[PDB]
């Protein structure tokens, strides 16, 4: 329609983890529905069944599950091809809907045994293994770098399990959070009031904020509307985080894609001549 | 509160003041004002709350004006206005009669 | 018991930065300075690995990891 | 356990049927807490709604009458005042003055005090919120309450 | 154009009496040109900041469209007709809910005072040849601020 | 275990239909759609681009219960057009603005940056 305005990005800045963003040019409630999206739409694989085989560790059986279940996973290449699980038409699980997991340590040694996330292995390809300790000339490498501490063991006690990783997204469960988190921000000055503040000298002013460097504190303007939305996309490691932004536009252009057909099968079946 | 001041608020006046009388608030009831009949069945009427007003003393001495009684007849009155789209400085249009009995 | 994978208010995994500031109290006494190298900049990741107790440790000590 | 209780339960002890207490004759229930100062804050007259939120606000109501008002303010900006939208939640046309006595003003002299109209004291009108700021006075347990007038 | 119940042009006394006021809302006390009335308004100061010392062009009619009625209004956005009173800066709808003047002696009806509510945001008017536009029922008035004059 | 599985938040039923359409009884050219398994997230943006449109008299949105996964959407149009269509065009419309975010996205992204992989 000839009122879209077709909107205008800039990347500010970007790393192995952050991204950084300005939309310009759109609607708040776009901006709101897409840092949403950003949260629970896009899809990704963490572990979901875990079968006990021997555990004699001092923690129970379910918290090494939980524990467990929320450790990060690559998932990149994978992430896309893999289907869901209810949809494969496979009884139980298969090689085409999900990836697994086997671990397997027991202290024999007098000093104390850590588990870990490299001894976690993928009986899949190494084409998704965990987060950590791959193909990483990593500067972020620091001493023991296990990601995550699964258990300690004394001598004696021994841990064997299997897991089944599959895809889901963030609205299911917290375990499948894209993101370590997700900065918005609209309007620093405050020149549309959308807050009111009492005695605004008692306020600091954002890395957003100095357009104003002065110290005159937010000039008013009435026939204004929101525009230009700053974002900053965290990744958890477990997807690089423009693949989190392309992902969650493309679901997000799924979902509403999906919608038009169903509103599309109200006017194919069932005629639509109800109003 | 006053004797004077209940006669004054109260009473139907029928010697008419100089102010439109007759023609002022009441509409056809000017034609009404040569009526003895009807002056005498007022006067009646301000005989029975005269009456009433000393009946109504010995019941609460100590001056209370607030009782409960079901209705509440004013706000009826409010609702009443309000919906035929009374106009309180137009003239009236309702004979006492009517009213009283 | 033990660090928690993802700290709880947002995500940004936490349980392996434990090891390292062990031994960042050990070379400094700047907790200050100890929590920033980590990389936990806000606070709700701070308070995680700040009011932690690793119990863990005490636990382990019993002779019968055998039953 | 039959239609027989199932009746007598509908007529007799049904929750909105037990709006107004035989103990004191005003309301046993009304509107608390959050909402009730909620609506204070509301009902102030220098509260502003642009055609976005006034419509979601419309939305949420039942009985709406399915017209839509119009603005108190119509340039440059379509703006409804708050005591407007309040005035299509009161139900067809009841009438109360005061029943306010908030602590604002000047008790005792400051209505003598010729009327400007101050904004205190609270009127509605055929069903529809004239002036002032509702309370637990006006909304409370109160004898006199919007909520009793209402039942 | 709407045919007019009132018009007149308005010198402003003061924008703050006693002092109580409030913030977005402003109560003006005004003074008319013709000297003959007096006036008492609510305006929103945030979008329309008025000032002292200045003369403002003030009308108020009971209608828009050509000179009839159309109150049942879903103010609607599609009408194009030129009838309106669009020129004007400032405008608001609202209904006159009381009114007041001498009303006991001999003649009384001397002068007059208006009240209006412009959904919730009061007004007072004083008077004596606009007594015909006056009333303690009907709705539909607008008022029709404009120019604010030189 | 009066708690419900996770999946039903979003996972369709097979004994319901993803969108409904019924006609308002009180004034005309208004519509009520029911959308169902379908939160804020599609509701609070379909609301705002019918905003958008010069045409809508009346757009709108309320989700009857936090616990109860649906939403309403009711419109209301001009004695012209229709209200289908202008769902029809609301939707079409923001995958065109989504489309055109993400390839300019992208080709942003396609900035001599070199951490793109
Ligand atoms: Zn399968
Ligand atoms: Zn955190």
């Amino acid at each position: 329609m000839p009122y879209a305005n077709q909107p205008t990005v800039r990347i500010t800045e970007l790393t192995d983890e952050n991204v950084k963003f300005i939309i310009e040019n759109t609607d708040l409630a776009v901006a709101n529905s897409i840092r949403r999206v950003f949260i629970a739409e896009v899809p990704i694989i963490a572990i979901d069944w875990v079968q006990i085989d021997a555990n004699s560790s001092v923690l129970h059986d379910e918290f090494i599950a939980h524990r467990l279940g929320l450790i990060p996973l690559i998932s990149d290449d994978i992430v896309d091809k893999l289907q869901y699980s209810r949809d494969c038409t496979c009884e139980e699980f298969c090689p085409e809907c999900s990836v697994e997991f086997t671990l397997d340590v027991r202290c024999n040694e007098d000093q104390t045994r850590h588990v870990t996330s490299r001894d976690l292995i993928s009986n899949s390809p190494r084409v998704i293994p965990v987060t950590s300790r791959n193909r990483d000339n990593d500067p972020n490498d620091y001493v023991e770098q296990d990601d995550i501490l699964i258990v300690k063991l004394r001598k004696g006690q021994e841990l064997r399990l299997r897991a089944y990783a599959k895809k889901g997204f963030g609205k299911e469960h917290a375990k499948w959070n894209p993101t370590a988190g997700v900065a918005f921000e609209y309007d620093p000055d405050n020149a549309l009031r959308h807050t009111v503040y009492p005695k605004p000298e008692e306020w600091p002013k954002s890395e957003y904020s100095e357009l104003d460097e002065d110290e005159s504190q937010a000039p008013y303007d009435p026939n204004g509307k929101p525009e230009r939305f700053y974002y900053n996309v965290e990744s958890c490691g477990s997807l690089r985080p423009e693949t989190i932004v392309l992902s969650a536009l493309s679901g997000l252009k799924k979902k509403l894609s999906d919608l038009q057909t169903q509103l599309s099968h109200e006017i194919q079946s069932d005629v639509l001549t109800i109003n | 509160p006053s004797n004077k001041a209940f006669e004054k608020k109260f009473r139907f006046d029928y010697t008419n003041e100089r102010a439109l009388r007759r023609t002022l608030q009441e509409d056809l009831v000017k034609d009404v004002l040569s009526n003895a009949h009807i002056q005498n069945e007022l006067e009646r009427e301000f005989e029975r709350m005269r009456e009433d007003r000393e009946v109504l003393r010995v019941i609460f001495p100590t001056g209370d004006s607030k009782v409960v009684l079901p209705c509440n007849l004013l706000r009826m009155i409010w609702n009443a206005q309000k919906i035929f789209h009374i106009n309180p400085r137009l003239p009236s249009d309702l004979h006492p009669i009517k009213v009283v009995e | 018991m033990i660090i928690p994978v993802r700290c709880f208010t947002c995500g940004k995994i936490v349980g392996n930065k434990w090891e390292a500031y062990l031994g960042l109290l050990q070379a400094e006494y700047t907790e200050g300075d100890a929590l920033d190298a980590l990389g936990l900049k806000r606070y709700c990741c701070r308070r995680m690995l700040l009011a932690h107790v690793d119990l863990i440790e005490k636990l382990l000590n019993y002779a019968p990891l055998e039953k | 356990q039959s239609l027989e209780t199932r009746a007598e339960i509908q007529e007799l002890a049904m929750v909105p049927r037990m709006i107004v207490t035989p103990q004191s004759n005003r309301p046993v229930m009304g509107i608390v807490q959050d909402t009730l100062t909620a609506v204070r804050k509301f009902t102030k007259r220098d509260v502003f709604l642009e055609r976005g939120e006034v419509m979601n606000l419309l939305m949420f109501l039942s009985t709406w009458d399915g017209k839509v008002p119009q603005p108190a303010i119509l340039k440059p900006r379509p703006l409804w005042t708050g005591k407007q939208i309040f005035s299509l939640i009161i139900p067809g046309h009841i009438n109360c003055i005061r029943t306010h006595s908030t602590h604002p003003d000047d008790e005792d002299s400051g209505p003598y005090k010729h009327i400007s109209p101050g904004d205190t004291k609270v009127v509605v009108e055929n069903g529809e919120l004239i002036m002032g700021i509702l309370c637990k006075k006006s909304l409370g347990t109160s004898a006199g309450s919007l909520v009793h007038i209402s039942y | 154009m709407a045919g007019i119940l009132f018009e007149d042009i308005f010198d402003v006394k003061d924008i703050d009496p006693e002092g109580k006021k409030f913030d977005r809302v402003s109560r003006l006390h005004c003074e008319s040109e013709s000297f003959k009335m007096d006036l008492i308004l609510d305006v929103n100061i945030q979008i329309y900041p008025v000032d002292l010392g200045d003369k403002f062009r003030l009308v108020i009619a009971s209608t828009l469209y050509e000179d009839g009625t159309l109150d049942d209004g879903e103010y609607n956005p599609t009408d194009d007709r030129p009838s309106r009173a669009d020129q004007f800066e400032y405008v608001m709808y609202g209904k006159v809910y009381r009114i007041e003047g001498d009303e006991t002696s001999t003649e009384a009806a001397t002068r007059l005072s208006a009240y209006v509510s412009y959904g919730g945001l009061l007004m007072r008017l004083q008077g004596d040849a606009n007594n015909l536009h006056g009333f303690e029922v009907d709705s539909r008035v607008y008022l029709l601020m404009k120019k604010l004059a030189f | 275990m009066n708690a419900p599985p996770a999946f039903e938040s979003f996972l369709l039923f097979e004994g319901e239909k993803k969108i409904t359409i019924n006609k308002d009884t009180k004034v005309p050219n208004a519509c009520l759609f029911t959308i169902n398994k379908e939160d804020h997230t599609l509701g609070n943006i379909i609301k705002s681009q019918l905003l958008k449109d010069p045409q809508v008299l009346f757009a709108g949105y309320k989700v009857p219960h936090p616990l109860e996964h649906k939403i309403i959407i009711r419109v209301q149009t001009t004695p012209d057009y229709s209200p289908q269509e202008a769902f029809t065009n609301a939707i079409t419309d923001l995958i065109s603005e989504l489309s055109l975010l993400e390839e300019r996205f992208r080709v942003a992204i396609k900035d001599k940056q070199e951490g793109i992989e």
